[PDB]
C-alpha cells in the first residue's frame, strides 16, 4: 500500500509551462505503475498519460506530443510536464498507482490507488 | 592359446598347381608374425615365406606368393609351378610379438606350431 | 550499457569461435593433403611406445594393452611400461602386464631422477626385449624420465609416443601420430584426438562433447599456425632429441623455489615451444579414454588444471616472441581467455547488482543462441544429432570452472576441516552468493505488469527457456532409457565386463 499526494497546479495562461508532481511513499515504488487522469465538469474521467515500471511511456491521444511523463526513482516521485496548455484541458488531475495489473491500463477501475488531485485552471 | 589347423595336401605331379590353407583358433592382434615352414626328408626345416598380420611380406622368390583373409581367420599360400624337389611336409607356424617386436626368421624363436600336410 | 556489454560479448564469442573454425577446416585440409601423399605401408620412422600408470584398474589396463598390440604399426622397436609402484598392491599391474606381455619385469630399489647415473643402463642391459620398470611411488614426471631414459638407449629410435594407462587406441592411432614428425624437420611434438567412451551420465556427456569441440576446434586452430598450447595427454607423440634436451629443465621445474608435482604435459610442450618447434595436431587419430563423472572429483581436476594454465602462460606469453611472425595468434589466444573471464565475471556482478530483468533474459537468450550455434556446428562437424546436448554445457561451465578458477587463483600463493576447505568452501560460497542473488532479483522485481510490452517480452523469453531446458532434459531423460545415447565402444566394453 503506497499513499498518493500531488503538490502545484494553478492558473496559467494558454501556451504557457506548468508543471505537476505526485509523491508516493511505500516499500517499493518503483514496482507501482503511475498514470494521469483528468476530470472535465461535464465528462467522466478519462486516461491521459502514464508510465509503467520498465520506463515506458503511453500517451493518449492529442496529448502524444503536447505532454511529456517522466518519474524519479530516487525520491520516489512523478512528474508530468505541460506544453501548448489549451483551455479544453481545464479540469483536475489525480494520480494513481497500480502494481498488479491486466492488458487493459486505461480505465480507472484497473487501478486500484488514487490521490486527492490538484485543480488545474487555464485561460485563454 | 593359439590352435593352428591346416589344409590341403595329396600327390601332384611336377607340372601342376595346388593351395594350402592354415586356420588359426584365437586372436591374432594384428602383430603376430605368421610363416609357412616345410621339411625334407633328411634335412631341418627351412623358411619359405612369412607376413604380418597387419601388413607386409617376405618370401625365399615370385614363384609363391601370400595372401590373408583377415576376417575369417584364415591364411593361404598356394604354389605355382611345383618342382619335384619342392615336395614336402609344410607346417604352419606362428610368431609372438610379446617377447620382442623383431623380426627374425629362426624357427625356434616359433612359439606356436601346427600339423604336417603332404 | 548493459545491451552494449551484451552486444560486444556477443559479437566477440562468436568471431572468435568462427575464426578458430575455419582455421581449424584449414588446418584439417593441410593434414588431409599431407596424409594424400603419404606411400603405402610406410615405416620409416622408427617409434617407441612409453605407458605410465598408478594404481589403474586391472581391466582397463589389459584393454589398453591389448589396444596397443592391435596397432598395425609395424616398426615398433620395443614397448616401455613405467609404473610407480614398489608395493604389493602395485602388483596387480605387473601381473595384467605378464599376461599381456612377455615375463620379463625389473624392480629397481632407486629411482633414477634422484640417482646420480641417470642412464638406463644401469637398470637395463637388453633393448630388444619389452621391459616393465617398479619404482618408488614418486610422481607421473619422475615416471615418464624413466621411460624417457630407455627409449634413448636405443640410437634407432627417432620419436616416442606416450600413451596412458587406461588409453584404448585404434589400429592406425600410432601411424597417424609419427606421419607428420617427418612431414616437416620444424615439427617435434604430435597430439592426438581423445574422445570419451563412457557417457551414462549427464556429466559424462557435457564432459565428451567439450573434449570433442576443444580438439576439433581449439587444438585444429593452434595447429594451423603450428604453436599447440598443450598436447593430448592419453594419445602424444614426441621426437627423441628435443626429449633428451630439454629432460633436465622439465625434471627440475621451480616455480618460486619448490618442486612442481602436477601440470604434467603442459610444462613439456612449454619447453618445445621456447624452443622455436613446431607442434602440429592431427583429427585423424582417436584415442579413448575416460572422464570423471562426479562434480567433486571434476572441480578438483580443474581446479588443478586452472593452476596448471595459470603457471605456464606467464612462460608461454614470454617466450611466443621466439616464433616471429607466429605466436601472435597464441598470444591473441591467451588474451582472450583472460579478458573472457574477466568479462564474464563483470556481467555477472553487474547482473547481481542491478537486478533488471530486461538484462538477464537478453542474456540468457544470446546465450542460448550460442549453444545452439555451437552444437549445430558440432552435430554438422561430427555427423551426430547428440551434440545438441552441448546446450546444458553453461550450467556446469556456471557452476564447476567459476569456484575452480576462483580457488585456483586464491590457492597460487600463500585437521580435515582446514583440509576440506581448501577444495570445495569456495565452490559452496560461490553457490550461496548465486542463490543470494537469484533471490534478490526474484524479491526485488515481484511485480506483474502485462500492459507493458518489455515485462512480456522478458517473461516470454525466460518462459520459452525454461521449456526448452525441460525438453532437453526430458529428451536426454528418454534417450538414456533407450540406452541411445551410450557410445558405440561402450557397448562391448559392458560385454566383455559382464563376461569376466
Ligand atoms: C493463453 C495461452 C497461454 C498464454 C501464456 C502466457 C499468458 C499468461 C496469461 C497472461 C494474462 C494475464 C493473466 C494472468 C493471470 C494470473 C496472474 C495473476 O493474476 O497474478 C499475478 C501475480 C499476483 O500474485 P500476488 O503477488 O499474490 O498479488 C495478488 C493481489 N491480489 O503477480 C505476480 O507477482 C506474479 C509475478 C511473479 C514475479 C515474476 C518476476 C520474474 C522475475 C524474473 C527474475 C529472473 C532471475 C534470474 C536469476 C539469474 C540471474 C543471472
Ligand atoms: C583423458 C584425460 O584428459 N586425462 C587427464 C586427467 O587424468 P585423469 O582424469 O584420468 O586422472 P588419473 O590420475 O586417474 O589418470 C591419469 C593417468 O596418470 C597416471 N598417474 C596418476 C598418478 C601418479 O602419481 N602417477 C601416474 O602415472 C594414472 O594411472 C593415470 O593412468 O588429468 C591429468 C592431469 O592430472 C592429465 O594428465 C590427463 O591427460
Ligand atoms: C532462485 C534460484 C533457485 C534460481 C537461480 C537461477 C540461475 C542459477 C540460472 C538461471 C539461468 C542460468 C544461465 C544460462 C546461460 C548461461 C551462459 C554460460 O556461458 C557460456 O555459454 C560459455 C560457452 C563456452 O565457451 O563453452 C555461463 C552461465 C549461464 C549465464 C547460466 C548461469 C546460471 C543461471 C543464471
Ligand atoms: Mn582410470
Ligand atoms: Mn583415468
Amino acid at each position: 500500500q503506497v499513499q498518493l499526494v500531488e503538490s502545484g497546479g494553478g492558473l496559467v495562461q494558454a501556451g504557457g509551462s506548468l508543471k505537476v508532481s505526485c509523491a508516493a511513499s511505500g516499500r517499493a515504488f518503483k514496482t507501482y505503475r503511475m498514470a494521469w487522469f483528468r476530470q472535465a465538469p461535464g465528462k467522466e474521467r478519462e486516461f491521459v498519460s502514464g508510465i509503467s515500471a520498465l520506463e515506458t511511456t503511453y500517451y493518449a491521444d492529442s496529448v502524444k506530443g503536447r505532454f511529456t511523463i517522466s518519474r524519479d526513482n530516487t525520491k520516489n516521485t512523478v512528474s508530468l510536464q505541460m506544453d501548448s496548455l489549451k483551455p479544453e484541458d481545464t479540469a483536475v488531475y489525480y494520480c494513481a498507482a497500480r502494481r498488479y495489473g491486466g492488458t487493459d491500463y486505461t480505465t480507472t477501475g484497473s487501478y486500484d490507488y488514487w490521490g486527492q488531485g490538484t485543480q488545474v485552471t487555464v485561460s485563454s | 592359446q593359439v590352435q593352428l589347423v591346416e589344409s590341403g595336401g595329396g600327390l601332384v605331379q611336377a607340372g601342376g598347381s595346388l593351395r594350402l590353407a592354415c586356420a588359426a583358433s584365437g586372436r591374432i592382434f594384428s602383430s603376430d608374425t605368421l610363416a609357412w615352414f616345410r621339411r625334407a626328408p633328411g634335412k631341418e626345416r627351412e623358411f619359405v615365406a612369412a607376413s604380418r598380420w597387419s601388413g607386409g611380406g617376405t618370401d625365399y622368390k615370385g614363384r609363391f606368393t601370400f595372401s590373408r583373409d583377415n576376417t575369417r581367420n584364415t591364411m593361404c599360400l598356394e604354389m605355382n609351378s611345383l618342382k619335384p624337389e619342392d615336395t614336402a611336409v609344410y607346417y604352419c607356424a606362428l610368431r609372438t610379438a610379446r617377447d620382442s617386436y623383431y623380426y627374425t626368421r629362426n624357427p625356434t624363436g616359433y612359439d606356436y606350431w601346427g600339423q604336417g600336410t603332404q | 550499457s548493459a545491451v552494449w556489454g551484451i552486444s560486444v560479448y556477443g559479437v566477440f564469442v562468436l568471431g572468435f569461435y568462427i575464426a578458430q573454425i575455419v582455421f581449424s577446416e584449414f588446418n584439417r585440409m593441410r593434414l588431409s593433403d599431407w596424409i594424400s601423399l603419404r606411400p603405402d605401408n610406410w615405416n620409416a620412422t622408427r617409434v617407441a611406445v612409453i605407458i605410465a600408470g598408478y594404481r589403474e584398474d586391472p581391466f582397463m589396463f589389459k584393454k589398453c594393452l591389448e589396444s596397443v598390440r592391435d596397432s598395425e604399426y609395424g616398426n615398433v622397436a620395443r614397448l616401455i611400461c613405467v609404473i610407480d609402484g614398489d608395493e604389493e598392491e602395485d602388483l596387480k599391474m605387473a601381473e595384467i602386464y605378464k599376461q599381456v606381455y612377455n615375463d620379463n619385469v625389473k624392480k629397481p630399489g632407486v629411482v633414477l631422477c634422484e640417482s646420480e647415473n641417470k642412464n638406463g643402463s644401469t637398470i637395463d642391459s637388453d633393448v630388444s626385449k619389452n621391459i616393465c620398470i617398479l619404482q618408488p611411488h614418486r610422481g607421473k614426471r619422475e615416471s615418464l624420465y624413466t621411460g624417457f631414459q630407455l627409449a634413448s638407449m636405443d640410437p634407432s629410435v627417432h620419436a616416442v609416443v606416450l600413451i596412458d594407462s587406461d588409453t584404448v587406441l585404434e589400429k592406425n592411432a600410432i601411424l597417424e601420430v609419427v606421419y607428420p614428425l617427418s612431414c616437416d624437420p620444424n615439427i617435434k611434438a604430435v597430439a592426438g584426438e581423445c574422445k570419451i567412451w563412457n557417457t551414462d551420465t549427464i556429466l559424462s556427456m557435457l564432459v565428451s562433447w567439450r573434449y570433442f569441440s576443444a580438439f576439433n576446434v581449439e587444438r585444429g586452430a593452434q595447429s594451423l599456425w603450428k604453436t599447440v598450447q598443450c598436447v593430448g595427454g592419453p594419445l602424444g607423440a614426441y621426437t627423441i632429441d628435443i626429449i633428451n634436451e630439454i629432460k633436465d629443465p622439465w625434471i627440475t621445474q621451480t616455480f618460486l623455489g619448490n618442486k612442481c608435482t602436477y601440470g604434467d604435459n603442459r610444462r613439456l610442450t612449454n619447453e618445445v615451444l621456447m624452443r622455436g618447434k613446431k607442434i602440429v595436431y592431427t583429427p585423424f587419430a582417436v584415442g579413448w579414454s575416460d572422464s570423471p563423472t562426479n562434480v567433486m572429483r571434476y572441480i578438483v581436476q580443474q581446479t588443478r588444471w586452472s593452476k596448471s594454465w595459470c603457471r605456464e602462460i606467464w612462460y608461454t606469453l614470454g617466450s611466443a616472441w621466439k616464433h616471429g611472425f607466429s605466436g601472435i595468434y597464441l598470444a591473441f589466444e591467451c588474451m582472450y581467455q583472460i579478458m573472457y573471464f574477466f568479462l564474464v565475471m563483470y556481467l555477472f556482478s553487474y547482473i547481481a547488482i542491478k537486478a533488471d530483468i530486461r538484462a538477464q533474459t537478453a542474456t540468457v537468450l544470446v546465450s542460448t543462441l550460442v549453444t545452439i550455434i555451437k552444437s549445430s556446428y558440432l552435430a554438422l562437424r561430427a555427423k551426430n544429432l547428440k551434440a545438441f546436448y552441448f546446450v546444458l554445457y553453461t550450467y556446469v561451465y556456471f557452476f564447476c570452472m567459476i569456484p575452480a578458477r576462483i580457488t585456483a587463483m586464491f590457492t597460487m600463493f600463500d585437521a580435515r576441516v582446514w583440509l576440506w576447505a581448501k577444495q570445495f568452501l569456495i565452490t559452496y560460497m560461490w553457490w550461496a552468493g548465486v542463490l543470494a542473488a537469484g533471490v534478490y532479483s526474484i524479491v526485488d522485481n515481484w511485480y506483474f505488469d502485462w500492459a507493458d510490452i518489455q515485462y512480456r517480452f522478458a517473461l516470454v523469453g525466460i518462459c520459452s527457456y525454461l521449456v526448452f531446458v525441460s525438453i532437453v532434459l526430458v529428451i536426454y531423460l528418454i534417450g538414456k532409457i533407450t540406452t541411445w545415447n551410450y557410445t558405440p565402444l561402450q557397448k562391448e566394453l559392458i560385454e566383455e565386463r559382464y563376461l569376466h
